Order: structure tokens, then C-alpha cells, then sequence
DNA sequence: ACAGGATGTATTGGCCTTGAACGTGCCTGGAGACTAGGGAGTAATCCCCTTGGCGGTTAAAACGCGGGGGACAGCGCGTACGTGCGTTTAAGCGGTGCTAGAGCTGTCTACGACCAATTGAGCGGCCTCGGCACCGGGATTCTCCA
DNA sequence: TGGAGAATCCCGGTGCCGAGGCCGCTCAATTGGTCGTAGACAGCTCTAGCACCGCTTAAACGCACGTACGCGCTGTCCCCCGCGTTTTAACCGCCAAGGGGATTACTCCCTAGTCTCCAGGCACGTTCAAGGCCAATACATCCTGT
């Protein structure tokens, strides 16, 4: 279980005539683990100190504000709010 | 009339065998308040936070003139000037 | 304004138990300029924290989980 | 029908799901979670994949190799302080020679 | 006839309340009868050696009473704690007496 | 719900006429707290390694060996096994 | 073996380094310095070895080592 | 002196390659693990995974190195300077 | 080198307040005894992959020589920081009064966990062709001298 | 020196090997239905964070002087740098042989879940021995004229 066929699809979206080797795929697969496993990481402890047992949207918007760093942040709150909006009106 | 250097030693030992906090905390709220109000307007404040913060500052600060006297000693100086504090900060990762 | 409270006999003491027996004439607006940096990033994080819980104030356990993502833990306050 | 395409998104948001419930982070995971963490990592390797292409096209190539995931890395402010304790492998260092060595 | 877990353990940490932390702190799905004995265990043996650094560290200031600074001296003083504690700041400890030796009197 | 009880327990038995103040137990107890959350931390990690849903006391001895520095780790492994196994006895 | 990691190759990492004119100490104490950093990652990895009753030491263990000491390394897996 | 050094430089930041040769650093991995498993068997690339590691710490050990050295106004690197930037580092 | 001399500094002894240590109720949380389901401890097998040895080539390491650049010590000058005193400023301490907001409780609903069918998205192999690295071959361009 | 002589950059050829596309299959994601409990909202109580006032005195500010130190300059010498033989061993390709990593099936025993009982830990309400404080005082320490 790998990320390959989803970085290529967003490479062809990006650059749609440069390819990629096959070892920086590992890397993009490794960055895409060690993100989601601080995203999560921190999502979890804001539950826990709160005395909640599921972890919602609002932890997630706040995990991404405390670990994302300026301008990073607010485009990734950007880009999940109106992906979540889509998806509920759906 | 003493030398000049008797009394600075004189306060590193007195300085270095106390605990107590070394800023005014006063000023130190205000100044936090001051900070607060660019993220959030009408914040409160308890004072455990506070004094939380000033110890954290002033744990901070005194480490990093130690680290700034090494970098000065370094270049056989006995002054310390900005430069050590820049060094000694790109060499933590700050 | 409110960082000149933060006076030169202040930074001085801070320096004694730094071990520090001479000082330059430029340290203290650096000193002021360092400290400024690292308490907006402290209070930021807590001001986050302090957000998510839906409150309007700061408490001693977010300045805590605060230093403790900043890597820099702190005993004696919770 | 799929959950990625009512989201439109490009990574999968079933996946996601799954690994936030077997990675043992809460006892529930909300039906909107899966959604903002796909799009935020979507956002996250579009950003990257675009600053690695454009340094990869500076020189005469149109293949990315892990030097251009590096240079695109360390010459952004952003990424830089984001992977800042991270290495790469095969991704070499930026060619810096201080001045007073000239 | 209920005697608890620490008594036959020969223990002074609470075992039934490390459990309970175990399965609420959502690190597994199911937890071994022994993992709160070992745990209680280490933890106790960790606090027995800083507490014995520490009263000897206040027996040299002729006091009887331990307070942070004691605490603070004993972890400053030690290689290992030292290394185990090492980013961890405590709050009215201080600091160690140090000054280099160039600045010293000539 | 705090360390004090037990703390004081460990105390009176190394140092019989020695007392303790309330900041050095809040000290106390936010290091108990501290070092709880690190063990379990690895544990749980070394759990999700090896495709286990246990965590037993196999895995809070290799977490001990990870975590502490040199003797005391060993003396810490003794103490473990000694009371999982006048546990077991008994 | 610590002998292997010769003087020009030592040369080469600090030319990478950025680095113009070296003494001819500095040579014995990268050594040392290799030898800490080699140590401690290396009984991290057979640690995590010993764990899962395994007989040899694969990538995925040096990985996650070199994880818990904050030198996270991206591209064997 | 200058020159070549300098070209050096230039050369050795514009490539990727490995800077050790890889038969030694078998041997040393492999001796070291010795004072902890006996009879101990490596894959192929947890040495490779080793090695770049290592590489890339010494490389910016250097890196540090050499501002300690210009903070003390000399254009060589002394053991001295090794020593300060490790104990700034907190190793 | 040394001997007064003013100064900081380590000794007692006596009061003397708060906080540390103790004793009581009582209310949850820990413990005891069953029951039932699946996680994992064991065997057994297949085949990947690790280790070991060997011959040949050649790129890299080692060794020695000769000379210049850089590190380090000594000296002089002048700026600026330490020391001590007299003058302003605001930090600190109480007391009072006032809400804003944090913590707890009760009830009702909608959201997330299970569970059983079903079908197509995503690895896994198998080809196939161009990017790229390499390989000469001129053309162009930095360093040092009459 | 604005003339040489290597270094580098720019040109095609090329070929090879690795990325990219295509097809068969299985397992994980989607859908529909139900349920029980976690989170949301309203009403209530009362603690604690904020604000003002006046006094007192401990720091903060300012000022002038003289000294130790930062910084630049110069000289010596020795130690790193560069270059041309020899000599070593890494690297590559090939063959050979088990160790042990990775699956799979069967079975037992260990951990979760429930109900009942009961004692360990927490919140309050006194008290009497630590430790901070104040004069009072004999030593240890710094600086300087001789």
C-alpha cells in the first residue's frame, strides 16, 4: 500500500509533460506518511484534553494551524474547509 | 575603591546561588498582554499562566548567555557582544 | 512601549546567572528582540489551544502543552 | 460515488478513513475528518511537486530526481522550516561558499 | 479477602490505577495482566533514586525539608538523570554553581 | 487524582526523618506523569510494529531499554521482573 | 576498521562541508565523533532487532532509530 | 592554496554521491554490532541507510565547524572548534 | 612580601508565623467470580537472500619533497564599560466592589459504529520505446608576466 | 598580460535500461438499515480575574572618572598544501550453499465484559515544629603604600 498513483496523478495536474523517478516517489510516500502521522498525533492530544472520544473537523483545522507553519497554513485551512463544504453538499 | 571585575563576580556567585525571578512582573504582564491582544482582542489571563511564561522566559534567557559566554571565549574576549548571541543561535537551529 | 519595561539591570541579573562578567552596550536590544520572539511563539500556541476549547481564558495548562511542543517541558505547574 | 470524487479530490478519503480507525488515535472518527486530511496532504504534495518541477526544469531535465525534491525544498522559507530536521536521500547540500574564503 | 494488586506485587505504586491509565489513554485495544506491574515497578524505582539524591542533597544544607532546589541539584548532579531530564526546566531550581576559569582573578 | 500518597510512601522509606514541601510534589508528580507518557508512547508504537493489538510487559521492557541511559535501565529491568514474578507467585 | 574511513575521504566531507584549510588533528576526532554517532543508532536498531525475535537487522529498524533520536530520513521506507 | 580548494568546493556541492567507500564502512557497522549481538546478519540497505545518515551528519558537523572557526578570525578548523559546536548542539 | 584598614561575610541566639502532617467521614473506583470469543503461541514448509570465495583492472590511497601563507605572540593606543553617589520614578501591598465566565446538571436528538452483499479500483507482471548518461571533439573562457 | 595553458561548456551520436502503459483478478471500499450514547444547549451558581486608590521605599535613572580591554599592526617560523611515483585494495562479475525471513493451519488460554461488594483515597478542619528574619560579632578577604 503505497501513495504512487496519487502524486502522479497530481504531478499530471501540476506539470503535465515531466515524469519522476522511482526513488523520489519514496520520498514523496515517506513525506505523505510522516505528515499524516503528525496531523493525526496532534489531533488525538487535542481530544484527550478535552474529554472527547471522536476526533471531528475543528481538531483537525487546529492540528494543521499548530503545526503548519505562516502561509502554509492558511491555504491548507483554505483547501479543507471548501473540500468539506463540497462533500457535504453532495 | 574596588577593581573593575570584583564585583561582577561577586554578583555571579550571588546570582547563581538564589532562585528567585530576576525581572519585574508587572512590566512582564504588560507585555505579554501587549502580545496577546495581535492574536485575540478582550483576552483574560490566569495568573498561573503568567507566571508559567516568565519562568519559561527566564529559564530561556539564562541558557542562552551561557551559551553566548562560550561563544565569546571562543574568540579570547571576556566581553560578550551580539555577534556571540547570532552565533550561538544559527549553531541551535533558532 | 511595553518592552522597554524589561530594563537594563533586568537583563544584567539574567546574564550573573549566565555567568557573564562583562556585557557590551548592544546586548540589550538584542536580548529584547530575542525574548519578544520567543513569547509570540509561545502565545500563539497557547491562544490556539486556548481557541479550540471554546474560552475566553488562558489557563496554566496551555502555556504548558504550549512548551511542550515547542520542545521545551516545564515541572511545577500541573 | 466514490468519496474522493464528491470531495473533489485526487487522494483517497476511504483509506484515510480506515487508517484513522486502526491507528488507535479515538474511540470515534467524525464522517469530515477524512476529507480535510486528504485535501490538506493533496495541497501539501502539489506545492512540492510543483516547486521540484520548476527546479528540475531550470536545467535541461524532465525527470524529477531526489536533488530537485532537495534544491525545491531549501529554497522555500515555508518547507524549509516545515522539514527542517529531515534528510533526503541522494539530495546533496545548496552550493554555498562563505565569503572572507575568497 | 481483596487484597490488592500492589500487595502482591510488594509494590507502593498504584497498579489499578496505572490499568485504568492504560486503557483510556487509547495506546492499544487490549492490555496484558502484567504491563501495570512492570510499569508501576520502573516508576517507582525512578522516584526512590531522584528522592534519595535529593534528601541527601537537603542533609548538606542542614535543612529537613526538601523544596526544588534540592530537586534541581540532585538531577544537575547526576550523569544519568542529567541525561534523562535534559530539555525537562523546573521551576524555582536555579541553576548549578559554574564559572570558567579565565575569568577567574589572575 | 495525583502521586502524593505513594510518593510520600517511597520517601518515608528511603529517608525516614526527612519531610517534602507542596512545590517539589508537584514536581514530583508532573515527572511520574511525564515518564508514564513516554513508556506508553513507545509501547504502543512497538505494538503497532509487529502487527500486535497487546501491549504486554515484553514491550514495556523494550521501552525501558530505549528510553533510560545505561545502568539505570538495567537496574529498572531487575526491579520489573522481580515484581512480575513474585506477582505471578502469589 | 575505524582506520578505513581515511584522511581523503574526510577531506572530501568537509570540502562538501564548504570548508577551505584543515589541521591535521581534526582527523582522530571525526573518527570519534562517527564512532558515538555510530553506537548509539546501532544499538537503537538491534534493539528494536531483539523485539520481534529476529536474527537480522533490516532497514525499517535503522529507520525508525534514527526516528527516535529526531533525524528522521526519508527514501528506504 | 586556494585554488584547488576552492574548486573542490564547487565540485563536491554540486554532486550527490556517497563520500565514503562502502567496503570500510561495512566492516566498522559490523564490528561495532559486535559488543551487542553476536552473530548478527545485515541487509543490504540498512548499511546504505546507515551510511547516507552518516554522511549527512558529518556533513553538517562541518558545516558548523567552519562558523566557529571564522568567529574566532581564522580560516582553519581546529579540534576546538568541533568541540564548541557540539556542545552548543547539546551532544 | 607585608601590615594596617574598611568591607563583605559567615556565625550564633531568640521569636514566631504559616504550611506540613494528622485525623474523620463517606463515596466511588478497585477487586472477585463467571462466561465466552478470538489473539497469538507453535509446527511445518518453501524459497529468498545473505554470506563466502576468487581472478583481474584500475582508480584511489600512501609517501616523500619543497616553499609560501597563515597562526600566534608582542606592543601601542584609544574608546567604552564598571564603579560609586545622588535624584526620580513606579513597583509592590493591602482593601473594596463587580461582575464575566467557568463548571456542573438535565434532557433530547442526530451522528457514528456494526453487519451483510456486491462490484470495481488498485497491485502485479509483462512488454515497449525515449530520456539521459556517456562519449569524444571543438569552442569558449579564467589565471598569471614582458 | 590582456599573451599562454588548462578548465569548462558547448556541440552532436548512441544505446540501453528504466519509466510508462495494458490486462486479469481479488479484496477493500460503497450502500442500506438500525441502535444507543456522545455531544449540544439551556438554566443556574458562585469563584476569580479585573480595576481603582493611597502610601512607602526599593529599584531605576543619570553622571562623571579612570582603567582594563578590544583592536589593529608587525614579525617569525612551521605546517598544511600541491604534485609526482609506487603500492594497495575496493569494485565487479560469477558461482555455490544453507540460514532464516515470511506464510499458513490448529488449538488453547488469556483478556474483555458484567454484576456485586467494600475499603482506599480525597476533601476539610485543627495544630505545633521547620525555616526565614533580625541584631550582634568575631573572621576572611581585597587593595594598597612601603
Amino acid at each position: 500500500e503505497s501513495y504512487s498513483v496519487y502524486v502522479y496523478k497530481v504531478l499530471k495536474q501540476v506539470h503535465p509533460d515531466t515524469g519522476i523517478s522511482s526513488k523520489a516517489m519514496g520520498i514523496m510516500n515517506s513525506f505523505v506518511n510522516d505528515i499524516f502521522e503528525r496531523i493525526a498525533g496532534e489531533a488525538s492530544r487535542l481530544a484527550h484534553y478535552n474529554k472527547r472520544s471522536t476526533i471531528t473537523s475543528r481538531e483537525i483545522q487546529t492540528a494543521v494551524r499548530l503545526l503548519l507553519p505562516g502561509e502554509l497554513a492558511k491555504h491548507a485551512v483554505s483547501e479543507g474547509t471548501k473540500a468539506v463544504t463540497k462533500y457535504t453538499s453532495s | 575603591r574596588y577593581r573593575p571585575g570584583t564585583v561582577a563576580l561577586r554578583e555571579i556567585r550571588r546570582y547563581q546561588k538564589s532562585t528567585e525571578l530576576l525581572i519585574r512582573k508587572l512590566p512582564f504582564q504588560r507585555l505579554v498582554r501587549e502580545i496577546a491582544q495581535d492574536f485575540k482582542t478582550d483576552l483574560r489571563f490566569q495568573s498561573a499562566a503568567i507566571g508559567a511564561l516568565q519562568e519559561a522566559s527566564e529559564a530561556y534567557l539564562v541558557g542562552l548567555f551561557e551559551d553566548t559566554n562560550l561563544c565569546a571565549i571562543h574568540a579570547k574576549r571576556v566581553t560578550i557582544m551580539p555577534k556571540d548571541i547570532q552565533l550561538a543561535r544559527r549553531i541551535r537551529g533558532e | 512601549d511595553n518592552i522597554q519595561g524589561i530594563t537594563k539591570p533586568a537583563i544584567r541579573r539574567l546574564a550573573r546567572r549566565g555567568g557573564v562578567k562583562r556585557i557590551s552596550g548592544l546586548i540589550y536590544e538584542e536580548t529584547r528582540g530575542v525574548l519578544k520572539v520567543f513569547l509570540e511563539n509561545v502565545i500563539r500556541d497557547a491562544v490556539t489551544y486556548t481557541e479550540h476549547a471554546k474560552r475566553k481564558t488562558v489557563t496554566a495548562m496551555d502555556v504548558v502543552y504550549a512548551l511542550k511542543r515547542q520542545g521545551r517541558t516545564l515541572y511545577g505547574f500541573g | 460515488k466514490t468519496r474522493s470524487s464528491r470531495a473533489g479530490l485526487q487522494f483517497p478519503v476511504g483509506r484515510v478513513h480506515r487508517l484513522l480507525r486502526k491507528g488507535n488515535y479515538s474511540e470515534r472518527v467524525g464522517a469530515g475528518a477524512p476529507v480535510y486530511l486528504a485535501a490538506v496532504l493533496e495541497y501539501l504534495t502539489a506545492e512540492i511537486l510543483e516547486l521540484a518541477g520548476n527546479a528540475a526544469r531550470d536545467n535541461k531535465k524532465t525527470r524529477i530526481i531526489p536533488r530537485h525534491l532537495q534544491l525545491a525544498i531549501r529554497n522555500d522559507e515555508e518547507l524549509n522550516k516545515l522539514l527542517g530536521r529531515v534528510t533526503i536521500a541522494q539530495g546533496g547540500v545548496l552550493p554555498n561558499i562563505q565569503a572572507v574564503l575568497l
